[PDB]
DNA sequence: AAGCTCAAGTACTTAAGCCTGGTCATTACTAGTACTGCC
RNA sequence: CAUAAAGACCAGGC
DNA sequence: GGCAGTACTAGTAAAGTACTTGAGCTT
């Protein structure tokens, strides 16, 4: 049955338990902002990482 | 037959190598050696 | 297939031929008086001991000062992600081929 | 590698030999005992690898050869001093 | 770091209003309403009850995006009837099913206890 | 396999479908199958891209 | 030439000792060979010797250009790790041309 | 004898794009100076 | 508002 | 009291290309 009107979906869904591994990467971790901050001592370019 | 093609084929191709990995040559024939087998064959021969 | 012990032999083989190199050196140059020798004082066990712990440490394998021509990528940190991750790691095998 | 292979790399090791007086030097075998840590006063205990992890520490054994010593001093009596747990 | 507080859903903060009300100049006698914090479970209702009035031509809802809780709802009267008195009657409608639901749902529990 | 079999099923030849599920034999082969295909996807990206 | 201290600059430790360049190494070792060959050329020496000093010489104001020349041993700072030679600095990925620029 | 080109021999070169973590060691030898012990 | 060096290798991601 | 020895601390060592080169054959 559809969540938000209640109505049956007309095709039938397969639905069954499987088995499901979080990983290790993650969104947190992987977002960086950058904005005039630290700069490279040799370069004068901004910092790597 | 087969043909180098794709990727190692553009690299011959872009790079002008001196020796390709497949030369090959394409031969037509203008008389009755063309429609015939046999002049063909002798052409065949011939080529070879 | 080299483990532990080919590897840790081919190791221990020219490390220990360092120490005799240095047991030959001190000892040939505190002989030369002839007055004694004393065994304790010409043995320097940072040799064996620095030298198993260095390469077993940074993975670079044979001399530090060969460090070169030295082959690289043994030893490892090991993988504590998942007991899988860690059966995965200690069963495995490398390719020298670059 | 430890119940064969370092016995065949101390073994197989060339006596050294030395000089007029001779000194040659030949290593008996070798002995392993159960990973111990000495201490910075020097007192030796055993150590678990849990406190190896937590420390810092090298989880390792101490390493003992006998080293027989002959000295030949041309009066016909070379003496030879053998070493215990060098 | 990003998520939103448990509550984006139907607490209201400074200025926002419940219901915003904006008439569509694309049809005559069309208006269209925004309701702040509210999701399917009150607009379903809303479009399903508009759809038996006579004089509503039209009656739809979205939400133009899940992560912000809104709806947007568009009415189409027949001429001479507002369609904010199609939404009040409406609701007033409603209340008036969910109350005689209500007492008749306890008339059933009293009776399903010996009756 | 015994030596000098070049008929289908010692060369590789995949009866089974994915549904029914492979035997073993064609299980490995299709291992080796899909190896070529995974190398020609690291090896290509380098001399594409240069 | 000498390079100014931006395009060398040191290495500044927790402030307790400043470490620095493959540059002010080297030309710290071009310093010191060309007073030894001012010197031996005041004295005037055996005259070979300063053939020596000139080619070991050489070999450092060659290698500071180019650490990566074949038939020569490539000259190592410390550590076991061969100098940053200018072409290494200017040549591959990451070098200021592509690198930087 | 000079010179000409043509063959092998030799040296030398670059090898994807971006991103994330960790570990590791920055050297080990030789010489000089200072301190302690013994005569 | 300044300091945490640089480099090396290894693992991984698309 | 002075001299010698030892220890510690601070300087210090895959393929593919072009290029070149040597030999081989001719006016």
């Amino acid at each position: 049955y559809n969540g938000f009107t209640g109505r049956k979906i007309t095709s039938q869904i397969f639905i069954g338990p499987t088995y499901y591994q979080r990983l290790k990467h993650m969104v947190d971790d992987k977002i960086h902002s950058r904005a005039r901050g630290p700069i490279q001592i040799l370069n004068r370019q901004p910092m790597e990482g | 037959k087969n043909v180098t093609l794709g990727v190692p084929r553009l690299k011959e191709l872009i790079n002008i190598s001196k020796k390709p990995k497949t030369p090959s040559l394409t031969v037509f024939l203008l008389g009755q050696s063309a429609r015939d087998a046999e002049r063909a064959k002798d052409i065949l021969c011939r080529l070879e | 297939l080299d483990l532990a012990g080919p590897l840790l032999a081919f190791l221990f083989r020219g490390m220990f031929k360092n120490l005799l190199k240095e047991v030959r050196i001190y000892a040939q140059k505190f002989i030369d008086r002839g007055k004694d020798f004393n065994l304790e004082l010409a043995i320097k066990t940072r040799i064996i001991s620095d030298g198993l712990k260095y390469s077993l440490a940074t993975g670079n394998w044979g001399d530090q000062k060969k460090a070169h021509q030295a082959r690289a990528g043994v030893s490892q940190v090991l993988n504590r992600l998942t007991f899988a991750s860690t059966l995965s790691h200690l069963r495995r095998l490398n390719s020298p081929i670059g | 590698f430890i119940q064969m292979s370092v016995q065949r790399i101390v073994e197989d090791a060339p006596p050294i030999d030395l000089q007029p007086p001779r000194y040659l030097l030949k290593f008996e075998q070798i002995y392993l005992s159960k990973p111990t840590h000495w201490e910075r006063d020097g007192a030796p205990s055993p150590m678990m690898p849990n406190e190896a992890r937590l420390r810092n520490l090298t989880y390792s054994a101490p390493l003992y050869v006998d080293i027989t010593k002959t000295v030949i001093k041309e009066g016909e009596e070379q003496l030879q001093t053998q070493h215990q747990k060098t | 770091m990003n998520a939103p507080p448990a509550f984006e859903s139907f607490l209201l903060f400074e200025g926002e209003k419940k219901i915003t009300i904006n008439k569509d100049t694309k049809v005559p006698n069309a208006c269209l309403f925004t309701i702040n914090k509210e999701d399917h479970t009150l607009g379903n209702i809303i479009k399903s009850q508009l759809l038996k009035d006579p004089q509503v031509l039209f009656a739809g809802y979205k939400v133009p995006h899940p992560l912000e809780h809104k709806i947007i709802i568009r009415v189409q009267t027949t001429p001479d009837y507002s369609p904010q008195e199609a939404f009040t009657n409406a609701i007033t409608d409603l209340i008036s099913e969910l109350s005689l639901l209500e007492e008749r749902f306890r008339v059933a529990i009293k009776d399903k206890q010996e009756g | 396999f015994i030596k000098d079999d070049y008929g289908p099923e010692s060369r590789g030849f995949v009866e089974n479908s994915y549904l029914a599920g492979l035997t073993p034999t064609e299980f490995f082969f299709h291992a080796m199958g899909g190896r070529e295909g995974l190398i020609d996807t690291a090896v290509k990206t380098a001399e594409t891209g240069y | 030439p000498v390079p100014p201290l931006s395009v060398r600059p040191a290495v500044v430790m927790q402030g307790s000792a400043r470490n620095q360049d493959d540059l002010t190494h080297k030309l710290a070792d071009i310093v010191k060979i060309n007073n030894q060959l001012r010197r031996n050329e005041q004295n005037g020496a055996a005259a070979h010797v300063i053939a020596e000093d000139v080619k070991l010489l050489q070999f450092h104001v060659a290698t500071m250009v180019d650490n990566e020349l074949p038939g020569l041993p490539r000259a190592m700072q410390k550590s076991g790790r061969p100098l940053k030679s200018l072409k290494q600095r200017l040549k591959g990925k990451e070098g200021r041309v592509r690198g930087n620029l």
